[PDB]
């Protein structure tokens, strides 16, 4: 049902620029747009003047604001960022009523980490501290929000993605999804909610045991699957894979639609193709199994994506009124990473208290009268521990 | 796109 009303539609955004929450810190309160990034653990906002940033973090405005008298520095796999550590009172709008003293990183120095029209200008990194900048001595959000509150350590998501093109007004208009803080709200899926397992509390890494391509088992050593991890990281648009699957996954997927044929452009996630308006030949396109270590013993379930979530919508070069789309699937020289475009098709729980990550067809996943994306099992899996990298 | 942490 509409267990957190409060929470739903709180986010905005989409799979190539990333969905964002409203947030505020300092007193007063300021506002200020979120990333939600499960594929990092620092909390960090813009705090000066930026050509892609509206608004920014002003400290000396703050009247709880805390030095900490420490530099920090932050590399993802693309963009970084410098910037000085210090604590405040922060705040979610549409989240649990709370206040809490979290620390916040003030980017003053970055390079390709802000994306101009993205409309956010920090980032929450919803990982855990193993793999937070400087060390793990510095307490992630969601931990001191635990640790402060009585809000149950879990989070949940669904992100929205729109199916097609979304100009900058529209974005900002929009719903993009919906982050439930501390519960699980039944109204954003269907169908029953199967766990994973966190194999390591760090980025939040799971087992990927086996791949299919509309059926066909892609047939690799499952330890290439997670080479050398497998993680959820709502703040990478594709779904990447690393090399050896990757090519193995692109010649499948060629092969199921060859009755067309594209350019290496397409397949290198670089290039577009467009159709005439509404006829994506969607039902050309194979659906793809990811099978995840479960539970119980020997014992799995599969999450399958539709070319609706793996082909980007993106507007046509001469904004004709084609549909037009881009290969969100691409390489990984870090392991596997499932991005936005294979969580939009499902509403993801974060069980941090048991340790587990749940998945279960999104309410809002793009689908057509023929297909819809799925979340199923049980299915009698061995040595699945070994599919984890060592 | 995005593309966000090493370790």
């Amino acid at each position: 049902r509409g267990s957190f009303v409060e929470m739903v539609d709180n986010l905005r955004g989409k799979s190539g620029q990333g969905y964002y929450v409203e947030m505020t810190v300092g007193s007063p309160p300021q506002t200020l747009n979120i990333l939600v990034d499960t594929g990092s653990s620092n909390f960090a906002v813009g705090a000066a003047p930026h050509p892609f940033l509206h608004r920014y973090y002003q400290r000396q405005l703050s009247s709880t604001y805390r030095d900490l008298r420490k530099g920090v520095y932050v590399p993802y796999t693309q963009g970084k960022w410098e910037g000085e550590l210090g604590t405040d009172l922060v705040s979610i709008p549409h989240g649990p009523n709370v206040t809490v003293r979290a620390n916040i990183a003030a980017i003053t120095e970055s390079d390709k980490f802000f994306i101009n029209g993205s409309n956010w200008e920090g980032i929450l990194g919803l990982a855990y501290a193993e793999i937070a900048r400087p060390d793990d001595s510095l307490e992630p959000f969601f931990d001191s929000l635990v640790k402060q509150t009585h809000v149950p350590n879990l989070f949940s998501l669904q992100l929205c993605g729109a199916g097609f093109p979304l100009n900058q007004s529209e974005v900002l208009a929009s719903v993009g999804g919906s982050m439930i803080i501390g519960g699980i709200d039944h109204s954003l899926y269907t169908g029953s909610l199967w766990y994973t397992p966190i194999r390591r509390e760090w980025y939040y890494e799971v087992i990927i045991v086996r791949v299919e391509i509309n059926g066909q088992d892609l047939k690799m050593d499952c330890k290439e699957y997670n080479y050398d991890k497998s993680i959820v990281d709502s703040g990478t648009t594709n779904l990447r894979l690393p090399k050896k699957v990757f090519e193995a996954a692109v010649k499948s997927i060629k092969a199921a639609s060859s009755t067309e044929k594209f350019p290496d452009g397409f397949w290198l996630g670089e290039q577009l193709v467009c159709w005439q308006a509404g006829t994506t030949p969607w039902n050309i396109f194979p659906v793809i199994s990811l099978y995840l270590m479960g539970e119980v013993t020997n014992q799995s379930f599969r999450i399958t994506i539709l070319p609706q979530q793996y082909l980007r919508p993106v507007e046509d070069v001469a904004t004709s009124q084609d549909d037009c789309y881009k290969f969100a699937i691409s390489q990984s020289s870090t392991g596997t990473v499932m991005g936005a475009v294979i969580m939009e098709g499902f509403y993801v729980v974060f069980d941090r208290a048991r340790k587990r990550i749940g998945f279960a067809v999104s309410a809002c996943h793009v689908h057509d009268e023929f297909r819809t994306a799925a979340v199923e099992g049980p299915f009698v899996t061995l040595d699945m521990e070994d599919c984890g990298y060592n | 796109e995005v593309n966000x942490a090493e370790f």
